[PDB]
């Protein structure tokens, strides 16, 4: 998912 | 590239590195946990491992820019020594943080830096209980260093740590795992201290 | 050495440092592995050790130029410290990956740079299952720290894991190693995700 | 920031480091334990280690400031790095001491510095006795690696250590825990010597 | 408490 | 020493960094082992542990100078950090070698380069019948990093590792040590590769 | 504090740093040790660890100066890294030593120098004959790593191991520890050799 | 072979 | 003593 | 002997 990878949640902070 | 190599050197070339909040200016600091696992139990000297992500969020008036000076450029990453990053630090930990990671950051045109290393920390717990149905817990107070809550104002978004990555095939099983934030008003004390107590009640799968 | 001192001495010194991918300007790095040997399976605490040589490449036009201008000089090789390189990493190490080699790198008179270091890797796995006769699978994916897949572009040149240099008396049997790219779109977010995702299947020996 | 950012402008790039205290311009140093735990015994080896904070204070006049000049700021934290900071050290720990947290004084504008690091010790304790009743003492003497009495004037608030924050669930209970100091005068000498020592004593609870 | 935490310790360091 | 700050200053102030050999400008560098100790052995992970000094000369004509002109100085020791050393890494290790002397090497007049440091080697083995009267066998390559045979020309003075200063009482006996230079000739390939092949069979004494 | 400042300042930013002694230009350094305790003893791979006090003493006149011109101070306290510090090695350790203190040395107007560190070593030794009663015995030898007896004269005030700070509830008892000047005159060379040969006869309690 | 050692990988990318 | 402690030792390199 | 001692290897390179 995207909250398991860190390009994804420095993208989608809230979002997570 | 032209702009962006133009941005960043206005950026951190022009202008003294941010000092760090003050009274006057208080920083709001979002935190959150990323648990991928628990790597190590010792009942033998009451340590216990984690491997986490940590993410941290804050914003500057610095770090601000006209994206349309700048061929439109609403934000970018940089080497996190490029930038001012917190001292939010676990309280009880046993030995020296390990980075598993790069540290890299996001600095948005607004203000906002985003920056989430990977870690291992050793913190204290007595794990006795772990090998049963009932399980055990294990808290680790998260705060700064050095401000009070008059100069760094710790939140998480959510009180619930994310277990999403958490290891399918990890020899523990996550209980719970909560991120909670506590204002503490001490009666010795005018001003205010805030720490992220990481709690996470946990078992032998 | 005139000739190259003077070429180093025009593209480092003079030219301000390559700032990184965009979605504006995006990279293709590849990537792909060379295993030598599964150093250390650990039962009571899931991880698994592996020494292997990592290649990493990717090109850029900061970093051309004309042989004619330099003597004919085509290719360089400098200190991976004198240049830009991407933050490919695996997401679920539990230990600093550790360097067993000096990391140099080989640049091209057409902006293609070339960097293969060796390293130890400490990651997430359950080797229940080593001894028998079917063995155990361990994944670990690597992927950009800070990049999406529209600014870092990651890929390989084959599925299949080099094993030809695995250590010919290790306690290990290869039973497949594969370093596959996969293309991650989630509901949630527009931009793509990549790993590449490497797989070894194996059982003693 | 902005007052902030020429203060230490001025109190840094302003003027030389500091050459350290002298038998003219002595100078008086507070240290003070906050125990955290008791981390490991080795009776194979004889050695026990310790988490404890640090607490260490001194002032300088060398960082002496108006409020008036620089925006009525009283008080500022800054990296340890940025100062000069006393020589005290365990004098029979048997490795490295571990720091387990950042690095990071607070300077006021009488020219008071304080500091706190979290550390990990290793010292010099023959165990035998810690699952008694009685229990086991081990002592460590903390002092000036290079300066006197004479230079240094090595400080308690207090002779009791802090255990306010010591660990609720560790293997031991500290049947006390004192930081006395002690002032050395030998008939060779004229300069006298000066320790605080660290004495605990515990057992498994 | 108060001397629990690094921080309010720098704050009040006489205060412990 | 006025005359050596001077020439040594001549050399390291002035001139550019050297930036290695090139095919038009190859190097010879020469190899050579005096082995101390085996310090370890496992079965379980299949490594073993060398503490040995490695030699490596080789001669730069821009470390070339006249006696004549510097007080007829025909030589001089400076750390190893001030020039430009080769490359020449075991391409089996399994962890980071640990350097333990200090490195300093003697630069002469016709630009000679000698250096020999002290060193801990892990490197891969399966040390399986070391407990015969037979014995084992473990293998180590070394070469530059990133060069050819065009580049670099790596060789010995004889195929027999130093011996001499063989820990006396070593667990372990030397049944030969050997250090032999080889030459790769590769179908794929015009420019050959040179390697030195540490070979060492040894058993429990 | 001030004329310190100036008096180092005139030390250590006008002039390059000493190159190191020469045949014409030699240097007597002075080696002593305090024994503090043996921390490991490892029967399983061959090695012991001592922890110690290490003593090194010598005089520049590049650090020579008249305590009038500078205010009649007549010596400092500085940084190690402030001064050139001779390459004295152990010969046979199978580890990187541990710097277990500050390294801050006295510079005595007259040129002398000295400085005191506490090290943790690990060297090469058999300890059987330890659980006995005659005991077991090791030996390391120190000397420069690359300065012969002409440019380096090694010596010791004593032949004896201070032993007056060897911790009392220490697990071994030291029969003897003895610290000897050895000046070797091999028939191939003219050039003298000298190292100091620490050894110590010890058994268990 | 060549894809065995580093130095030959270098100069001998793609074709490995 | 005094040469149990480094300061001492320091002070009293010939008086050790 | 020589060959067992650094600085005499490094003065007597091609004599070890
Ligand atoms: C008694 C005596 O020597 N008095 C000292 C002096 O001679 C020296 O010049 C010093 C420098 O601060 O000033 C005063």
């Amino acid at each position: 998912g995207c909250c398991s990878r860190p390009p994804c949640i420095l993208n989608n902070p809230d979002l997570c | 590239q032209a702009n962006l190599m133009r941005l960043k050197s206005d950026l951190f070339n022009r202008s003294p590195m941010y000092p760090g909040p003050t009274k006057d200016d208080p920083l709001t600091v979002t935190l959150g946990f990323t648990l991928q696992d628990i790597v190590k139990v010792d009942s033998s000297t009451n340590e216990v491992d984690l491997v986490y992500y940590e993410q941290q969020r804050w914003k500057l008036n610095s770090l601000m820019w006209d994206p349309n000076e700048y061929g439109n450029i609403t934000d970018f990453r940089t080497s996190a020594a490029d930038i001012w990053t917190p001292d939010i630090t676990a309280y009880s930990s046993t030995r020296p943080v390990q980075v598993l990671s790069p540290q890299i950051a996001v600095v948005t045109h607004d203000g906002s830096v985003m920056f989430i290393p990977a870690q291992r920390l050793s913190f204290m717990c007595d794990p006795t209980g772990v090998d049963s149905e009932e399980g055990v817990t294990c808290a680790v107070k998260f705060g700064s260093w050095v401000y009070s809550g008059f100069e760094i104002d710790l939140k998480t978004d959510t009180d619930q740590v994310d277990l999403s990555s958490y290891y399918a095939s990890s020899k523990y099983e996550i209980l719970s795992a909560t991120q909670t934030r506590q204002v503490q008003h001490y009666s010795c004390c005018p001003e205010p201290y805030i720490d992220v107590n990481l709690v996470v009640k946990f078992r032998e799968r």
